[PDB]
């Protein structure tokens, strides 16, 4: 990413309640209710998988 | 329980695209287009110096509905990838939101 | 010894499970709102991300809600505690918490021993494991987590001699000046002592001095959602586990780990509390010793 100038592939994962099902490294989130946004995302450290939630206000 | 992936817009893809380029330029990100449904975006971190990066991929989920997707890239550390991700995604979504 | 050596030779990484959830709050969150998020997510604490400092600044734990409830109380504003909406940020700043008690954390690569000293030296109950490369809190280390892991080894390996001696022989646990309440005691009193003494739980005892229950910090804040009430009255808004000095270290550990509790109330033949044995107690004696 070095510049500041300007058939969408179909999507089969979309909503959730195993890891690939969640897609490692992809942003997930909840319906923003009551002025608070919840993000989630799963990452790998070596052999381990942490699914991190961030509770954020707007 | 109701965990939605990325964000869902219904505006036209090219439009959508521009909206994001605009946001990003406002949010003061620089990007590299990889194609009209994928961009690699980057953000300098002023306190840190280091950059944070992520991938935008547009999808179609219906015929009248779309889905924009965010993906991450690469004594306390200065620099917190997962948090800087979340923050980068948040700022955009807010910028877009309104 | 052998347990000490085990702990100097294992990385915190080692007891991180394969999958794990970590809930983080932005310190710009509303204490009140956070409290619910702790609850809905079924966790007792959370890491605090401070967006402006661009960092993890510490933990939101039950003591922090206690410290705040107390302030309202000291101000005769207890009626308001329920209703307020100051940010976590605000209150931590009130106490200059980030500058005075800065975050204590550890590397995935540090020894389990190191983590045990860490928690004890700093008198804390939670310890963030943070990848120094990425800056990501991988997972949070508790005494219970640390002990449970060690117990697996304990059982699959020959015990030392002293693992058979008794609490009394070993002199493990706290037996002087036990903070306890009485059936009748005013919740507000417990508050007072929680704040002043830095213990987690209080044995509820009868006139004879026998343990009938236990009041925790949680119980206090849980209520606040009047305070002159009977500890006993409050408890109608909801585990006590016993042990004796005749009991062997080994027997104790098994119960503490298998049982899921965070401490045992030591008790004589007629249930008259004599002391408390906790996880720090266990883990200090096995490991730091
Ligand atoms: N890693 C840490 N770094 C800095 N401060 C911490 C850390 N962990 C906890 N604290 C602080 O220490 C105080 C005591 O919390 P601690 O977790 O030790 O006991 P607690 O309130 O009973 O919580 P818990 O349910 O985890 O026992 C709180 O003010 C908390 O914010
Ligand atoms: N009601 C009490 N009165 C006096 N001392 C106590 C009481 N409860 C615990 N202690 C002692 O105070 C120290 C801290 O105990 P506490 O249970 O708060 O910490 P811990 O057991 O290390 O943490 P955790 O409960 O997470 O294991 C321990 O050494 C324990 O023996």
């Amino acid at each position: 990413m070095y510049h500041q100038e300007p058939a969408p592939p179909i999507l089969p994962l979309q909503v959730i309640l195993g890891i690939s099902h969640v897609m490692l490294n992809h942003l997930y989130a909840l319906s923003i209710k009551d002025g608070v946004m919840v993000l989630s995302a799963t990452h790998r450290y070596k052999k381990k998988y942490v699914t991190t939630l961030l509770y954020k206000p707007i | 329980a109701k965990w939605h992936l990325g964000i869902r817009s219904q505006s036209k893809p090219n439009d959508i695209m521009l909206e994001v380029y605009r946001a990003m330029k406002a949010l003061s990100y620089e990007w590299k287009i990889i194609n009209p449904y994928h961009v690699r975006v980057r953000r300098q971190n002023v306190k840190t110096g280091k950059f944070s990066k992520m991938s935008l991929q547009l999808y179609q989920v219906d015929a009248k509905s779309y889905l924009l997707d965010f993906k991450s890239l690469t004594l306390q550390p200065t620099g917190h990838h997962t948090m800087e991700f979340f923050e980068m995604c948040a700022a955009l979504i807010i910028q877009l939101a309104r | 010894s052998v347990y000490t050596t085990f702990m100097k030779s294992h990385r915190c990484y080692d007891l991180i499970p394969t999958s794990s959830k970590l809930v983080v709050f932005d310190t710009s969150l509303q204490v009140k709102k956070a409290f619910f998020a702790l609850v809905t997510n079924g966790v007792r604490a959370a890491p605090l991300w401070d967006s402006k400092k661009q960092s993890f600044v510490g933990m939101l734990t039950i003591t922090d809600f206690i410290n705040i409830l107390h302030r309202y109380y000291k101000s005769a504003l207890v009626q308001i505690y329920e209703l307020e909406e100051h940010k976590i940020e605000t209150w931590r700043e009130v106490y200059l918490q980030d500058s005075f008690k800065p975050l204590v954390c550890i590397s995935p690569n540090a020894s389990l021993f190191d983590a045990v000293s860490s928690l004890i030296r700093n008198k804390i109950h939670r310890l963030p494991v943070i990848d120094p490369e990425s800056g990501n809190t991988l997972y949070i280390l508790t005494h219970k987590r640390i002990l449970k892991f060690l117990k697996l080894f304990i059982t699959e390996f020959p015990k030392p001699e002293f693992m058979s001696k008794s609490l009394e022989e070993l002199q493990i646990g706290t037996y002087a000046n036990i903070a306890m309440v009485r059936t009748t005691t005013p919740v507000y009193v417990a508050l007072g002592i929680f704040v002043q003494h830095r213990v987690s739980a209080l044995p509820v005892v009868d006139e004879k001095g026998r343990v009938v229950d236990i009041y925790s910090k949680f119980d206090v804040i849980n209520l606040a959602a009047n305070l002159d009430v009977s500890v006993t009255k409050a408890l109608q808004h909801r585990g006590v586990l016993k042990c004796y000095l005749h009991e062997t270290l080994e027997a104790i550990i098994n119960r503490l780990v298998e049982a899921e509790v965070h401490r045992l109330v030591v008790v004589d033949e007629h249930d008259v509390v004599k002391g408390i044995v906790s996880l720090s107690d266990i883990l200090q004696a096995l490991v730091l010793t």
